[PDB]
């Protein structure tokens, strides 16, 4: 039979209708820093001003200084008509948890 | 205290003052209760 | 039956403390209250007695509570009975809430055995294969598609 | 002493469900006399939407619970009576719930009468005022529009909610049917109280 | 180990979603995690002062009489209602245990 599931269309909730929190979870901040540190290990191209000798410190400082070039997508629902309703959050405009 | 349950949603809906689900009002009941005791007028006279 | 209610072997007399609001609005813990802690459960039998308060029958049996009171009372009964086993170093209340809410989410009290898993997540073949017996679970999955 | 408790709390059950009694209430002695001789007692009540609800209390030694023919005859003649029936409550002793033949007559009368709700309940379900039991949280039926608004805000389907049987004693005293939603306000030792919404499913018997 | 492995396989699918609910892939197990939405590592034991007080000690300690405005009649009235509701709920919990 039709094993292949049909393609989905990405439905982005307008920014004034988002229901999830404006504060990053510790999981999300850790994921952002890990992903960005791996990207820097790939390229090394950053807009951070101060010099750091490791990708991890550059990633944390980019998150803390609100310069991280990543977006958080929170998948809210998969409609059985084909839509994938998600929320897009900008970590540069979000609260940052206690990463100590 | 009236805007306390918006901790469970976000600051966008708090600014827009959208309706709050009933189960989220109930989840802020102990913190609403505690704040009204510890921030009572008789206890906050020396606070600007 | 010559005397007593069926299902209960021994009935003791215990002293317990309860709170109450006075006419002056004060909450006072009353220590001079005598209960009957029985040996064996029959909620319906104790309910039919005119010497017992029927609205405050506290059975330790989840199945007895589920049958007579419902799933929401049985949820509170699972919480209470796990608390008793845990003791004084018992976990936070929200971990007891997690057991009871899972065990009662279908409207009936399911177990943490392979029968309860099949009742809550029947289509999760891989989870059910990992628990107890893959060959049996795999055989039904292939047959049932 | 199930008969004595039933004689009071069945009428408490009728009042809690917001119905008007149709016959004059007889005293308890002739209630037991009619249960022992006629084999059952019949209580009729009228709902706000003019539906008629009849409750049959069957004695534990009566013929209707031991012989399926008598039960089939009684149900056939009562359901053929020209009344605006909407709900029949057949209160039987607990062991009767394990008799396959009686339940077979029950489900066959259901099949022959698709628009009439037929329910058979044990004794203990009407031997208390179930809502006033301390261990039972506060149950309340909610409308389909409110439930739809709640589910729409939550991006949920009715099949994702926690579910509750229609034979649950609080739901029975509410009169909840499968497909309905019951909001339960329940005590919490973490938040001092909580609210859940459950989806009412089919009765087990 | 026997009880640990059976408890984990029955509960491991319970995961917090974006509404702070606990569900099994779509199906609600809790409308809100722990009914308060909190982490167990972020809790402090705190005493609520009004619970044990009488009607007169409550009005002596918490009713403000410096300003003769109807606001403070309402502020104290909300203190009694919270006090009464707390007593009602947890006295009932004392009943079924």
């Amino acid at each position: 039979g039709f094993v292949q599931a049909s393609s989905q269309t990405l439905v982005i909730i307008p920014d004034n209708e988002r229901i999830t929190s404006n504060v990053l979870t510790t999981f999300e901040a850790t994921r952002l820093v890990a992903v960005r540190a791996q990207q820097l290990a790939i390229n090394g191209s950053t807009m951070l001003k101060k010099k750091y000798s490791s990708p991890i410190d550059i990633a944390k400082q980019e998150l803390f200084n609100r310069k991280i070039p990543l977006l958080v997508m929170r998948c809210i629902k998969v409609t059985p008509e084909g839509q994938k309703i998600v929320e897009i959050w900008n970590p540069r405009e979000m609260g940052i948890p206690l990463l100590d | 205290c009236k805007n306390l349950p918006y901790v469970f949603i976000n600051n966008i809906q708090e600014r827009l003052q959208t309706p709050i689900p009933v189960y989220l009002k109930r989840a802020a009941s102990l913190m609403r209760m505690l704040i009204r005791i510890e921030l009572a007028t008789v206890k906050t006279l020396n606070i600007t | 039956t010559i005397r007593g209610i069926p299902g209960i072997k021994n009935a003791n007399v215990v002293k317990l403390m309860r709170h109450r609001v006075d006419a002056q609005g004060k909450l006072v813990r009353l220590d001079n209250i005598y209960a009957i802690k029985t040996n064996g459960t029959n909620i319906f039998g104790a309910m039919l007695d005119d010497n017992i308060d029927p609205y405050t029958i506290v059975s330790s049996s989840i199945g007895d509570t589920m049958e007579l009171y419902g799933i929401e009372a049985a949820r509170q009964k699972i919480i209470s009975e796990i608390r008793t086993v845990m003791g004084d170093k018992g976990p936070n209340h929200r971990h007891l809430l997690m057991y009871a809410d899972l065990m009662t989410r279908t409207g009936q009290v399911t177990s943490l055995e392979k029968a309860g898993l099949n009742a809550r997540e029947p289509s999760n073949v891989l989870l059910r294969m990992a628990l107890s017996s893959p060959v049996q679970v795999l055989t039904d999955a292939a047959v049932d598609s | 002493m199930a008969m004595q408790k039933l004689f009071t709390y069945i009428y408490e059950f009728i009042e809690y469900r917001k119905m008007v009694l149709l016959e004059e209430k007889v005293p308890y002695d002739k209630f037991v006399q009619m249960v022992l001789n006629t084999g059952f007692f019949r209580i009729n009540a009228e709902t706000l939407n003019h539906g008629i609800v009849s409750v049959f209390i069957f004695g534990a030694n009566g013929k209707y619970v031991h012989h399926g023919g008598d039960m089939r005859t009684l149900l056939t003649n009562t359901l053929n009576e020209k009344k605006h029936y909407e709900e029949l409550i057949l209160i039987v002793d607990k062991p009767v719930l394990s008799k396959k033949n009686i339940l077979d007559i029950i489900v066959e009368q259901r099949a022959a009468n698709p628009t009439i709700v037929i329910n058979i309940y044990p004794y203990h379900l009407f031997c208390i005022n179930i809502p006033k039991v301390s261990a039972i949280p506060k149950h309340k039926l909610i409308t389909q529009e409110e439930a739809q608004e709640f589910l729409g805000r939550e991006y949920l389907q009715p099949q994702d909610l926690m579910q509750i049987s229609a034979s649950d004693p609080p739901v029975v005293w509410l009169g909840g049917r499968p497909g309905d939603f019951v909001q339960i306000e329940r005590p919490s030792e973490t938040a001092m109280h909580a609210v859940v919404i459950r989806f009412i499913t089919k009765s087990k018997i | 180990g026997y009880a640990n492995r059976k408890a984990i396989f029955g509960l491991q699918s319970c995961i917090v979603d974006y509404y702070r609910r606990v569900s099994i892939d779509t199906r609600l197990v809790q409308q809100l995690y722990g009914e308060d939405g909190l982490d167990a590592r972020q809790l402090e034991t705190v005493r609520f002062e009004t619970i044990m007080l009488s009607d007169q000690e409550l009005e002596d300690k918490f009713k403000y009489t410096g300003i003769q405005s109807p606001l403070f009649e309402e502020e104290f009235s909300r203190l009694k209602k919270d006090r009464d509701k707390y007593r009602q709920i947890f006295l009932n919990v004392e009943n079924f245990n």
